[PDB]
């Protein structure tokens, strides 16, 4: 069965750092386009960063120069390094398994992990 | 930024996978990656043209 589990969140002061992980099982990460998504309370879902099956990465403009996405193929785990955190970064972060490079649509997503910047 | 294909560079069909080497718009040759055909199905006619051309060049 396909599974996705996120961890690494918590409370952090403005300017602090967090390293989120997304552990996968039942499939190989490098076979899909993986996406980090976040949703702040009272707002809609927004994608943060994606990594292609080939290893190409792209970030939303509000996190450019602060967030870094990566994946350990030997772990089958995806990481999101969050530096210089701002209160606007408060949201639930979840990873999603996609199969299209031009849409962020997915079939499986994790349940998410909370990030509270305060 | 988005995943925008600027040019299909090469193609291989080995190891139980169909892969295309792509040149990304706004990026350099140091960023070229190999991507599965399933993930590029929104440029199906570009891929079809490259498949026929690389088949004739190999022949």
């Amino acid at each position: 069965q396909v599974q996705l589990q996120e961890n690494g969140g918590g409370l952090v002061k403005p300017g602090g750092s967090l390293r989120l992980s997304c552990a996968a099982s039942g499939f190989t990460l490098s076979d899909y386009v993986m996406t980090w998504v976040r949703q702040a309370p009272g707002k809609g879902p927004e994608w943060v960063s994606r990594i292609s099956a080939g290893g190409s990465t792209r970030y939303v403009d509000s996190v450019k120069g602060r967030f870094t996405i990566s994946r350990d193929n030997a772990k089958n785990t995806m990481y999101l390094q969050m530096n210089s955190l701002k209160p606007e970064d408060t949201a639930v972060y979840y990873c999603a398994r996609g199969s299209t490079l031009f849409s962020t649509n997915w079939d499986y997503r994790g349940q998410g992990t909370q990030v509270m910047v305060s | 930024d988005v995943f925008e294909v600027e040019k299909i560079l090469d193609m291989k069909t080995e190891g139980g996978k169909v892969l295309y080497k792509v040149r990304w718009k706004g990026y350099t040759s140091d960023d070229d990656t190999w991507e599965p055909e399933i993930h590029l199905e929104d440029c199906k006619e570009v891929l079809l043209e490259f498949r026929k051309k690389i088949a004739e060049n190999k022949a």
